[PDB]
């Protein structure tokens, strides 16, 4: 642990300094750190942890599917043969990607997860397990692919059950892990119409709770119900 | 490609 | 040398291929390890040089301004004391840049610099000489600063020099050059005179060249004339 | 910032 020397606090302090100059590997890196003081993380902590690996993994999946693109042209017919360099790049960028998520699996295994009790910590480290496996999936090809999606969706649906029993219908994560398995349905499991199903019962439901809300809340929850709203859309 | 957070 | 066992071809080929994926560092290493096969570069792979640097550290300028401005903000009279983390990853990232300017003069001085003979390869390199010493001119602070300032003169001057006996006035790479000379002296040298009539007359000399030029040397050309106008508006 | 290439 390179960052095995440096203050918790200083890990967080640094972690949003990152952020700010958009560093995040580096954010990604002293947020591991800080897990790896083996405290619990606490809601803003958790949110920085997130937000760095989202944004790490994000740039690997973008150049990953630029390179995937480019190797399936050079398997049409009528292309002029390459050599190996296209597939042993994508193969680079597909192995540092499986690292990172490699890493966050570790992380909640070891041992975010087991430590979770509220359910917005439970809820929202099993929302990352199965999106991280999710992110496995999709470049996953071989003898292991289906225990990986059983593994993302198996995540996905303890959080979903977790969230339906201790959460409003418009709480944010349980939204946001509502639009992440519908995705997950739609993309990786290969179940448009459950994708379709349950955005539109989430949205619904949140829809019938807003009432209830202050305003800023309520604008935490709109924003969320629009990209569910956005998905449907795109799909119907 | 759809949105998730 | 990580780039050692690939073949040169399969270097380039990656470059290429990271570019697309917008990997820079990736783009950068192919590129480091290209050179280090010791062969003189084309014009297309050194553009591939100086675009897959150009982006590293131009990602590494903007984080490192981002944090000076924080770090020069809670040296501020009522600023509330935030201990030594603004400033320690400051000079991380401060460090990270200085390194990777080092390790491009590193490969100008070996030995692209002394195998260029041609105006096109020669200026060119010279050019980003002068580029890397402003880049470390801008974070210097020390016993060095005077030295590092003279050394971004320096290349820049015996570019010019060569540019001027050897170039038409409307070649891109004496344009270029001639941009970034001028930002050097409005910038790192305080002489915005010099800066100025430096940008004017050089863009008076392409005008009056523009008329020898076929349309796409006369679009290669008028791009970087624009650049000199808005810093000419930018300054005066 | 002004502009280089
Ligand atoms: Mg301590
Ligand atoms: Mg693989
Ligand atoms: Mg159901
Ligand atoms: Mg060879
Ligand atoms: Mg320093
Ligand atoms: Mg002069």
């Amino acid at each position: 642990g390179a960052m095995g020397s440096m203050e918790r606090a200083s890990l967080i302090q640094k972690a949003k300094l990152a952020e700010q100059a958009e560093r995040y590997e580096d954010m990604a890196a002293f947020m591991k750190g800080a897990v790896e003081k083996g405290e619990e993380l606490s809601c803003e902590e958790r949110n920085l942890l997130s937000v760095a690996y989202k944004n790490v993994v994000g740039g690997q999946r973008a150049a990953w599917r630029v390179l995937s693109s480019i190797e399936q042209k050079s398997n049409e017919e009528g292309s002029e043969e390459k050599g190996p360099e296209v597939r042993e790049y994508r193969e680079k960028v597909e192995t540092e990607l499986q690292g990172v998520c490699d890493t966050v699996l570790g992380l909640l295994d070891s041992h975010l997860i087991k430590e979770a009790g509220d359910a917005e910590s439970r809820v929202f480290y099993l929302k990352m397990k199965g999106d991280y496996y999710r992110y496995l999936a999709e470049v996953a090809t071989g003898d292991d692919k289906k225990r990986i999606i059983d593994s993302a969706r198996s995540a996905y649906q303890e959080a979903m059950d977790i969230s339906k029993k201790e959460m409003p219908p418009t709480n944010p994560i349980r939204l946001g892990l509502a639009l992440n398995f519908s995705v997950f349905h739609y993309e990786i499991a290969n179940s448009p119409e459950e994708a379709i199903s349950l955005a539109k019962t989430t949205f619904d439901e949140a829809m019938a709770d807003l009432h209830t809300l202050s305003e800023d809340s309520y604008k935490d929850s709109t924003l969320i119900m629009q990209l569910l709203r956005d998905n449907l859309t795109l799909w119907t | 490609f759809p949105a998730t957070v």
